[PDB]
């Protein structure tokens, strides 16, 4: 009975996505057994922030056009799923867009609150073709965990909304990719041991330290019902 | 003219209306014009029947 | 004998679910049978999956 | 005698006839599930006397 424990040992962040996580010692057989269990629960119970409703003034449906703009709004919806924030004490915020002038508009000049992140700001969202043109937004910020689409949601809700809100469809979990690797190990003697290396690859929203921890903790707690009880 | 876009009651008035949506309201006002311009602000801005 | 008449459109959204049909271009035709997580699927050296 | 296109339907509840403007045709925008009113009419009948 030689059992040992292993210890988060190195973060070396490669970028500001990418990012590998070494720990080590493990005893034989234990880098797989770990390995692919919270492989398998960060992929699917990641908490993260995604937008869920967008109000664009003028404009009453999602399949029109609008004047000096060059995409209709079907793009820019699909452009606006994929921003990355974070938020650091609320649950849900209503950020705000208005610009005017030829040029491109980015994620950068959204009117910051006082605790709202914004992770990459040259993220484009519309392209503005003409001198008198204008646009103002009003996007909503949610947090949740899975993946739930608009159907759902409106199906389940019986509150009324005017005509002008339209419904985005949401994605909140913010990891990507995930790839583990067994390698060996060397402790004074014992030539038995293991390492475990975790690549991560993500965009903001997580630091990955937080993100082990929440696995280890939620996978815990589920064996807690599995040994005591019989 | 667009009398209801820098009142300070509209305003008033729906934020009250949309927090408390399990009660019923009795709005009482000056003369019908208004009574009509109110209502449609009402549906076309916020959707309480 | 028309006076007059209106005429109104509507616009839906469809989208996968199984039953549903797909094929290639040689043809070989097939029908959706299921709708797998991301963890499931076959992943190969480096992380991406099929 | 003619038909007539209107919003005053009778027998109808006053909540089916939110969504129709004064000429009696839906807004531009709104959403519809099966089994609401598109557009308002009435079909004359026999006048029996009084």
């Amino acid at each position: 009975t030689e059992f040992l424990k292993p210890r988060l040992v190195d973060i070396e962040q490669v970028s500001s996505t990418h990012a590998k996580v070494t720990l080590e010692p493990l005893e034989r057989g234990f880098g797989h057994t770990l390995g692919n269990a919270l492989r398998r629960i960060l992929l699917s119970s990641m908490p993260g922030c995604a937008v869920t409703e967008v109000e664009i003034d003028g404009v009453l449906h999602e399949y029109s056009t609008k004047e000096g703009v060059q995409e209709d709004i079907l793009e820019i919806l699909l452009n606006l799923k994929g921003l990355a924030v974070r938020v650091q004490g609320k649950d849900e915020v209503i950020l705000t867009l208005n610009k005017s002038g030829i040029g491109p508009v980015t994620a950068a000049d959204i009117t910051h609150d006082g605790d709202v992140e914004i992770v990459k700001p040259q993220h484009v969202i519309c392209h503005l073709t003409d001198e008198n043109a204008s646009i103002s937004m009003r996007i909503k910020v949610q947090r949740g965990r899975g993946y739930v689409p608009a159907s759902t949601r409106i199906h389940s809700e019986e509150d009324e909304r005017p005509i002008g809100r339209l419904l985005v469809d949401a994605c909140y979990s913010p990891v990507e990719r995930i790839a583990y690797n067994v390698e060996a190990a060397r402790v004074e003697q014992r030539t038995d041991l293991d390492k475990l290396v975790i690549e991560m690859e993500t965009n903001g929203t997580i630091d990955p330290e937080e993100a082990i921890r929440r696995a280890a903790t939620i996978l815990a707690e589920q064996l807690e019902a599995f040994v005591d009880l019989r | 003219a667009t009398w209801w876009n820098f009142d300070p009651r509209v305003e008033w008035l729906m934020g009250y209306l949309t927090s408390h949506r399990s009660q019923k309201v009795l709005v009482i006002c000056a003369k019908a014009a208004t009574a009509l311009q109110l209502e449609q602000v009402l549906r076309e801005r916020e959707g309480i029947r | 004998g028309v006076l007059k008449i209106v005429k109104v459109y509507l616009a839906v959204k469809r989208r996968i679910q199984p039953g549903d049909k797909m094929a290639g271009r040689h043809g070989n035709k097939g029908v959706i049978s299921k709708i797998n997580p991301i963890e499931d699927m076959p992943y190969d050296e480096n992380g991406t999956p099929v | 005698g003619p038909e007539e296109i209107t919003a005053d339907i009778p027998n109808v509840g006053e909540a089916a006839l939110s969504k129709l403007d004064e000429s009696g045709i839906v807004y531009i925008g709104a959403e519809v599930t099966g089994g609401d009113i598109l557009v308002g009419k009435v079909t004359p009948k026999g006048e029996t006397q009084l």
